[PDB]
């Protein structure tokens, strides 16, 4: 197999009978001036949730909805590697964006689960379900080229991937390929886990490439906003050549819509090489080389 | 099989946590 | 003082109003085959407990004494460096051996702690086991069992961390005495340090039930030290050599015995020489139980 799916597990816990964990730590990781708030939280699992890199867990926020029923679960990409941020395999971490926005009528909408999570305090209980998913599992090839394209909280599965690849010691996995992370955020105050990625860059300079795309601050030579695709375009030649290799796996995670901008740049890249990107993407997708997990 | 660990962070290359679980803000 | 006591903090929290931390992790670090159990645990401190290498913290175990009052605090050498295992200065770690002699109250309470549970912390406590200020000093550490704790704290600052104001470039020599190989606390961390700083760190283990000297005698800590008699004595004659001893009360005896032999060669009386070292802050002892 091309992905690390050895004895994968899903749905050990269901919303009917969730696993009840406890918040150990909860930290706001964005600057006070960022457009929105993003928090990194660590939950105890007693090692009962058998998740792996790339999977998500469901969270059933406390309370009840308008029709007196428990809230439906919301999915969150796991931000920690399989062994957790403590390295003891007894925790799971999430990277949560507090959903708050004002509509056209001037009404403020506060997302139920995201605010519940960002409001959690050490010691409080949290209902967990899962693990969930297999679409974003890591490549099995330890020498593969792994291109990670994320926006906002989309960084989560990539933080999971990268901790295993560059910080952990495993008997059956020693990464020696090329990992390239592109992370798009609106402001520098919205950068997530930069300190961690910089450490990885210093530990493995030849196996890890790191590029941030701060859209409301940075611009390319022509003065265009630096969206993730805009940064990618600055490495058009390098990226296109990598995309033609069978050992190159691309992953995309984040807010739905980021997909359109990336297609635009890819359509141009392929075209210059006389290739139809739409068709090429289908090929990559079937070959398990184009993995997408975007959400509204 | 490999011997049981006598240290708490043998899961890491450097034998210590690579970073804080309370990430630093930008 | 010759030790790192600048802006030192002691007794910020008292048993009357302890700091309430939370257990982040608790792992048994002794092998299943070891005769006893020793656990490494980490508590969150929100950075409210400004301790430093060599200090201890008190723990008021949950429960009541025979009169229904709170338990008296028990002291534990901090096993983590000042910035903690996670380098954020927001955690503290302990190395605790489960005591049975009846079940020891605090040691068993601590080893039973589960992630998420609260723990009452007092301190920091102590100034006796602080590190030398001289970054190029020779630091000899002699420990038995959990006595390894303050030395783990020392060594993490010396070899696992980068500090603009502190770059250790002297000689750190650790001697650790334990009953079995399955009791060699933090073995992997020390071996990593030796691989990282081969010229600044020397490491010697003394496993009493598995090793013996050329004379067939059990390899206690003093038995291992005796194999470096000449080297150690030469180091003990230098003004930049600091010795630290920590562990179970009684480990001092055997060490003095081999020392008398050392000093004897130079027409020196060990007991009095050790006293001059102690008063010069070069012989620091913290033994318990
Ligand atoms: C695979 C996956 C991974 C995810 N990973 C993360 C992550 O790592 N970090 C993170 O912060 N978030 C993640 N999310 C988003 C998360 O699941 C929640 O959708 C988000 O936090 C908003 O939740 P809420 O409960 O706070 O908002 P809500 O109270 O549910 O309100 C969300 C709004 O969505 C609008 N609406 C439109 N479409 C839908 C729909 N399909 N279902 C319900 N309402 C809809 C409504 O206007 C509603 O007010 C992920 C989603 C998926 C599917
Ligand atoms: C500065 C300092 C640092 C310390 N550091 C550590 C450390 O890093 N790790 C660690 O595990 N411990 C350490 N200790 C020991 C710790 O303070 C406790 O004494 C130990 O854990 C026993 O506690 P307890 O509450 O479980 O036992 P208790 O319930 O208090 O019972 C132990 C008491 O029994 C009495 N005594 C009677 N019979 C016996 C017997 N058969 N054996 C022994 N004592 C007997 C003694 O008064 C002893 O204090 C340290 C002590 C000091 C003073």
């Amino acid at each position: 197999s091309k992905k690390q799916d050895e004895n994968i597990v899903v749905n050990k816990f269901k919303p009917k009978e969730p696993y009840v964990g406890r918040c150990l730590l909860n930290t706001k990781i964005t600057g006070d001036d960022a457009p929105g708030e993003t928090w990194h939280m660590v939950f105890s699992t007693e090692g009962e949730v058998p998740y792996r890199e790339g999977q998500s867990i469901g969270i059933v926020p406390d309370g009840i909805d308008k029709n007196g029923k428990p809230h439906k679960l919301r999915l969150y990409s796991i931000a920690s590697s399989a062994i957790g941020d403590f390295g003891d395999s007894k925790t799971v971490s999430l990277c949560v964006k507090r959903l708050v926005y004002t509509n056209d009528a001037g009404e403020v909408v506060k997302g139920v689960c995201s605010n519940f999570l960002c409001d959690l305090k050490p010691g409080s209980e949290v209902k967990i379900t899962g693990p969930v998913g297999k679409e974003m599992l890591m490549p099995k090839d330890p020498n593969a080229t792994v291109i990670m394209l994320g926006t906002g909280t989309g960084i989560a599965p990539f933080r999971s991937f990268l901790w295993k690849m560059f910080f952990e010691k495993h008997e059956d996995y020693q990464f020696n390929g090329l990992a390239w992370l592109f992370l798009g955020v609106p402001t520098s105050s919205s950068l997530l886990y930069k300190e961690e990625f910089e450490k990885m860059k210093e530990k493995a300079p030849e196996n890890f490439r790191l590029d941030f795309a701060v859209s409301r601050e940075q611009v390319n030579d022509k003065g265009e906003k630096m969206y993730i695709q805009t940064r990618m375009a600055q490495y058009a030649e390098e990226l296109w050549e990598l995309l033609k290799k069978d050992n190159t796996f691309v992953y995309m995670c984040g807010l739905k819509g980021m997909e359109k901008g990336i297609d635009d740049i890819m359509v141009s890249l392929a075209a210059k090489d006389g290739i139809d990107w739409i068709e090429y993407k289908r090929t990559l997708k079937k070959a398990e080389q184009w993995n997408v997990e975007v959400y509204l | 099989k490999t011997e049981q660990p006598l240290s708490p962070y043998t899961a890491y290359d450097d034998l210590k946590p690579p970073s804080s679980p309370s990430p630093t803000k930008p």
